[PDB]
RNA sequence: GCAGUCGCGACAUUGCUAUACCGAAGCAGAAUUCGGUAACCCUACUGAUGAAUGUUACCGCAAUAGUAAUUGAACUUAGUACGAGAGGAACAGUUCAUUCGGAUAAUUGGUUUUUGCGGCUGUCUGAUCA
């Protein structure tokens, strides 16, 4: 269930990759292995996606969407929003979002049905959010955290959040989402969780720097045995 | 590729021409020529400036707005690339643009009343 | 530190160091300037002595500052009071230092090169000493510690040698290993290592053991022999158990045996001992007794998944995503999009159904003439 | 400087000569060594970035690349050099025997008073039933098998004011130097375009003539390695288009180049400033060593040309543009 | 940014300005060794590695566009790229942001 | 240096007073060390004119003289060999950065006698454009 991997000898998953439900999505590079470990988890599963976004190798913390649609950065260029297009099939949205804060993939976190949100997200773009992935709008800072898309990962079967998280925030976070929450660290004391690792329903990618406890944890929380 | 439209005087402004200015509100300042550039930073607000687009379309020098430039519109999804419709587009600009170019005589002939 | 040690300097003979210097010095070249140049060339000989006893006095680790497991282990493998000689003589060296300037000289010269060689014992013993210090074994007295002990080895080495991958010597002639052997594992996310002892039957290979169970905690399994092996009689073992219990008991002892059996079931008068029977060729009661050890040292809108994921089961050239990216045939795949027309961009003025669009044209090209404009 | 390039003496001549040719095969067919042209200014180029394991794989760049004129160039003759223990002597020349006035103005320091008797003699041996050209051809085919053909320019379709030709010598690579003679036989009086030699993203060497800046530079200098990026010939239409712009302009800008014409004819696009200034003479050799390297085997796709005005600060792209923009002024109605 | 120069922090951490000690001329993306006089004793008085996150001076990025943005600002972090701030106020550069992952996951906007 | 042990007494002897390439060291890997290839002035300086090659011109060859490129980073191969673990190679092909050298102003820019523009000012015209 849960495989390690690495870009440039780097464990900076949530930066170079995302992954969803329906598709998964990767950076450029020269290294087979990276695409490689990504056909072996999922193959015919779903498609992967191998582009840049903003001509950026951080389109782990570029992207923000869901299996249901994908709404893309001010920066997305022309080309890259038809090759986008080209590559997803119709049956998941595409769209462009004009943001001042346009980081989407650390301004937002979001699931299949829960999208946290920065505070500093405008209504328009929380609205925007909630009706093309169809998704409750959380404006939410997780025990003070101000980046939770970087800061946390959440599944539909589970959640992970950096250690320093409160057992109090993460009681009613976990109950507000319906699902387990569990505080972590990923890639060896790494507290940036959403740019260490991704995490789906059925996936669990992260750094081949994660120690034994990590992983476990990881696996206890996200039930994907 | 992409053209951009010149904050000072939204005429189009190709890659590889002037500089962009990056402020901390992340906003693209995006100029045709550094004289531009320092009139924008002077403060020599277009609209009230004789010589820019900005202004001549807000005081009636020239068309304001018309078909011709609601159809610019900033698509935010793609299209699924087919013929028809760039055999559509290339039949379509082209008559756009010659309409917009007479129109423009058209509201300086409007204008000039008095003199007509 | 690290219980590693590499970056000693090597000590080299006490006339291949003097040597060495000489040509250093030699290469690296009126009444006040001969005096001058007499002199800097003077200078220039015991800056290198200096530095290679400074090097070799950081490198070399402290006997008696370190721990006191490895002041004892320095001792049994070398005589510690000659080893300090040694460091204090190496003190000693470092702290020591026309034709009458050029007498002068050779004065000089030759006083370094004596007490050089007057050091070469202690640089030889230097040297002996850094050929088998560097690698010692890397025990970690503050780590998860378990101790293999007992008579010679009887083919326990095989049970060390599969808790850990650490290969050890299993060969069963009288003294097989003559060091400490370790070889680190993991065991519920915790790191444990594992020091097999050369054999307690005195002579320094069993000293050193003694003293590393003495000195460093850890939790310890004293091995005898039910069958013919070990060639030591059971009684004899019993009674070097009981000897060695007063120092050895509280090490969190258990017992792993490979009117015999009353003899050998009389040893369980010590309360705090489990006595487990195996062997070191099978498998059931030695994977038994791994864990038992193992657990010794502590115990003292719902989701959606598409149905495909289950039915799965596993830069000098370019690559194109030609037939990874998807259309609605495989005819038109090329990217002709020109994406720019006549300096205006395609999607700025690309719309589906722009037939309807293009409608109007029929009678906004009227309203250029009938509209008042210019005719 | 780097004393390899010392003394600094002023240059021999503003047309720099190749001192040095490609390796010849004795197997492959008859082919040129080299080909020239004049810059005519330069440009500014955007193309998409194909090269894999870079910082900006699949990216967009920009650089700037150099023009030279290359209109159809003219074989006047053939030239044989003999091997001694001596170096190389030209054993024979034989010309084409119709040469143009403007090899003639260039033979002739004065034309404007000389009799323009050049070449009138030497014009029998070839307006008759002849042979001798064909004993001299018969001579070169069993003497040396290193051969040479002289060539010149059609200076006057390029828009300069000089109105002289200049002669140029180009090794030809085919093997069995009696073809290389044949070939040469039957393209004798005939015109080479552009485009028969080189091919796109073929990796060349280019030399020409520093500009002088007061002595000065004034030199004669070779940048090595520079990549084609497009052959441009007067009957393509649209020289200046690229598959994705596709515009139907051609590369000379908005008021055409500053200090040159506006080139309308044959022309070449390369990677780099090729040495010289504007209206300066230059010469491409065909990389003398087959280099294997990444940089020379990868191809470039022009995404699009630079054509805005470059006197001053260019305002727009193509004369459409402009009016387009303004839509109506005073200059107009 | 000239050497030993002293320019302004975009780090929530506690330091505002930096004074450059070592150079490993600068520009965005560009390591230095620095340290901060306004601020707090975390931070004041001791030598700290910081990356340049902002170049104020014109530059043609290899994407075919030529920008400069507005003001000099760094960000403190060690060698290996663990900044310590959280967050990072104000746009960081594209080359700022592909050379160091944790810089990028941190700052709120990117180009 | 003095003294002594070995008729003049040869070596031993004791007392005090940068990179790159090779073989090795107990070189597991990396790193390190040892020994080698060894890194109002002469002559001036340089640009340039120049009596004579039967005349001029084009194409050329080359005797001779100078010569250059250097350092660092990432991938692949690697977290593989190796190794109790910490740690961790290199070759084969690629992608980059700094110093130096040769060229360009397509864009940008420090800078203007476009000795260009419009306003203003000094001063001054029948007062007002200027
Ligand atoms: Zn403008």
């Amino acid at each position: 269930m849960a495989t390690r991997t690495q870009f440039e000898n780097s464990n900076e998953i949530g930066v170079f990759s995302k992954l969803t439900n329906t598709y998964c999505l990767v950076a450029v590079g020269g290294s087979e292995n990276f695409y490689s470990a990504f056909e072996a988890e999922l193959g015919d599963a779903i498609p992967i996606v191998h582009t840049t976004i903003a001509g950026t190798r951080i389109i782990g913390r570029m992207t923000a969407g869901n299996r249901r649609g994908l709404l893309v950065p001010t920066q997305t260029t022309d080309q890259e929003l038809q090759h986008l297009r080209n590559s997803l099939p119709d049956s998941v949205k595409i769209q462009r979002v004009e943001e001042r804060l346009s980081a989407l993939g650390n301004v937002i976190c979001c699931n299949d049905y829960v999208a946290l949100v920065h505070p500093d997200i405008d209504r328009e773009t929380e609205e925007l959010i909630s009706d093309v992935l169809g998704v409750e709008v959380f404006r939410q800072t997780i025990s003070g955290n101000i980046l939770v898309g970087s800061y946390c990962s959440l599944s539909n079967q589970g959640g992970l959040v950096h250690p320093q998280t409160s057992v109090q925030d993460q009681e009613e976070l976990s109950s507000l989402l319906q699902v387990p929450l569990v505080a972590g660290t990923v890639n060896r004391g790494s507290s940036v969780v959403g740019a260490g690792m991704v995490v789906n329903d059925y996936l669990a990618v992260t750094g081949l720097d994660t120690t034994a406890p990590e992983l476990s944890v990881i696996e206890s929380i996200f039930r994907l045995q | 590729m992409r053209i951009y439209q010149c904050h000072f005087c939204s005429s189009p402004c190709y890659p590889g021409h002037g500089i962009m200015f990056v402020r901390n509100d992340a906003k693209e300042f995006r100029f045709c020529r550094s004289k531009c550039h320092k009139a924008f930073k002077q403060r020599r607000n277009p609209r009230k400036l004789k010589w820019t687009k900005a202004f001549r379309k807000a005081a009636g020098k020239e068309l304001a707005v018309d078909s011709t430039l609601t159809f610019a519109q900033r698509r935010n999804v793609p299209v699924r690339y087919n013929r028809e419709l760039v055999a559509t587009t290339l039949k379509a600009m082209a008559r756009i643009e010659e309409i917009r170019q007479k129109r423009e005589r058209a509201f300086y002939k409007n204008r000039m009343r008095g003199n007509k | 530190m690290q219980l590693s040690w590499k970056d000693i300097p090597t000590v080299a003979p006490a006339n291949d160091l003097l040597d060495i210097v000489l040509n250093r010095t030699q290469r690296k070249t009126k009444i006040t300037r001969i005096r001058a140049f007499y002199m800097r060339k003077v200078k220039y000989t015991g800056e290198g002595f200096v530095e290679k006893f400074e090097d070799i006095l950081k490198g070399f680790p402290n006997i008696n500052d370190v721990h006191p497991f490895h002041r004892d282990l320095m001792d049994t493998l070398y005589e510690k009071n000659h080893y300090k000689i040694s460091l204090a003589a190496i003190s000693r060296a470092k702290s020591l230092v026309l034709f009458q300037c050029k007498q002068l000289k050779r004065a000089a010269l030759g006083r370094m090169a004596t007490i050089v060689k007057k050091l070469r014992d202690p640089l030889a013993y230097l040297e002996q000493v850094r050929q088998h210090i560097g690698r010692l074994p890397s025990i970690d007295p503050n780590t998860r510690t378990l101790l293999i002990c007992g008579y010679p080895n009887v083919g326990k080495s095989s049970f060390l040698r599969c808790i850990t991958k650490s290969d050890v010597d299993v060969q069963p002639y009288a003294f097989t290993t003559k060091s400490l052997y370790v070889g680190h594992f993991d065991y519920k996310y915790l790191r444990f290592q594992a020091i097999d002892t050369p054999g307690i039957l005195m002579n320094n290979i069993e000293m050193q053991s003694i003293y590393a169970i003495a000195h460093l905690r850890s939790c310890v399994l004293y091995f005898m022999d039910l069958s013919e092996q070990c060639g030591f009689t059971i009684e004899a073992q019993v009674k070097l158990f009981h000897s060695i219990k007063p120092l050895f008991a509280n090490k969190s002892v258990m017992v792993v045996i490979n009117e015999r059996a009353q003899l050998l079931e009389s040893v369980k008068e010590v309360p705090g001992v489990e006595i487990m029977t195996s062997s070191c060729q099978l498998e059931e009661n030695v994977m038994e007794v791994r864990n038992k050890a193992c657990e010794k040292l502590l115990a003292s809108r719902t989701p959606f998944i598409p149905e495909s994921v289950k039915n799965l089961k596993k830069g000098v050239f370019n690559v194109n995503l030609k037939d990874k990216y998807l259309l609605e045939d495989d005819e038109w795949k090329n990217d002709i999009m020109p994406e720019i027309l006549d300096g205006k961009n395609v999607y700025d003025f690309l719309d589906p159904e722009i037939a309807a669009k293009l409608q109007a044209l029929e009678e906004e090209e009227e309203k250029l003439e009938n509209e008042g404009f210019y005719n | 400087g780097h004393l390899g390039f010392l003394p600094r003496k002023r240059a021999a001549s503003i047309r720099a000569r190749v001192k040095a040719f490609p390796k010849d095969d004795r197997s492959k067919p008859v082919a040129l060594t080299s080909f020239l042209g004049y810059k005519a200014g330069m440009t500014t180029i955007v193309r998409d970035l194909d090269r894999p394991g870079s910082k900006f794989h699949k990216r967009e760049v920009v650089e700037a690349v150099t023009v030279v004129d290359t209109p159809p160039v003219v074989v006047v003759g053939v030239v044989g050099y003999v091997e001694t223990p001596r170096g190389l002597r030209s054993l024979t020349t034989v010309w084409a025997e119709h040469l143009s006035d403007e090899v003639k103005r260039r033979f002739y320091k004065n034309w404007y008073k000389s009799k323009k008797k050049a070449f009138t003699k030497y014009s029998a041996k070839y307006a008759q039933d002849g042979a001798g050209i064909e004993r001299e051809l018969a001579r070169i085919k069993k003497y040396a098998s290193v051969v040479r053909v002289l060539v010149h320019t059609q200076i006057r379709k390029t828009p300069l004011a000089q109105k002289k030709a200049h002669l140029a010598e180009i090794q030809l690579n085919g093997g069995s130097i009696s073809e290389k003679v044949d070939w040469a036989r039957e393209h004798f009086e005939k015109t080479v375009a552009v485009d028969s030699v080189f091919e796109q993203n073929e990796m060349i060497d280019a030399i020409a003539v520093t500009k002088g800046h007061g002595q000065r530079g004034y030199h004669s200098r070779t940048s090595i390695n520079h990549k084609i990026y497009r052959v441009g010939k007067g009957d393509d239409e649209a020289n200046g288009a690229t598959s994705f712009d596709r515009t139907k302009k051609t590369i000379t800008p908005m008021g055409g180049f500053v200090h040159y014409g506006e080139i309308k004819n044959d022309f070449i696009m390369v990677k780099g400033c090729i040495p010289g200034n504007r209206k300066r003479i230059v010469t491409l050799r065909k990389s003398l060593y087959t280099n294997t390297s990444r940089k020379a085997l990868e191809e470039v796709s022009l995404k699009w040309i630079d054509t805005a005005s470059k006197f001053g600060k260019g305002r727009f792209q193509t004369p459409a543009e402009k009016h387009a923009f303004m839509g109506t002024l005073k200059k107009d109605l | 940014l000239p050497v030993g120069a002293i320019m302004n922090c975009a780090d929530n951490s506690g330091a505002r300005n930096l004074y450059i000690i070592a150079v490993k001329a600068a520009s965005l993306g560009d390591m230095v060794m620095a340290t901060v006089k306004k601020g707090k004793p975390e931070l004041r008085k001791k030598v700290m590695p910081a990356i340049v996150v902002r170049q104020a001076k014109s530059w043609r990025r290899r994407d075919g566009v030529f920008l400069y943005f507005e003001d000099n600002a760094g960000v403190i972090a060690n060698p290996k790229g663990e900044m310590k701030g959280s967050a990072i106020t104000g746009p960081v550069g594209k080359e700022c942001a592909d050379l160091w992952p944790r810089v990028a996951s941190n700052s709120g906007v990117v180009v």
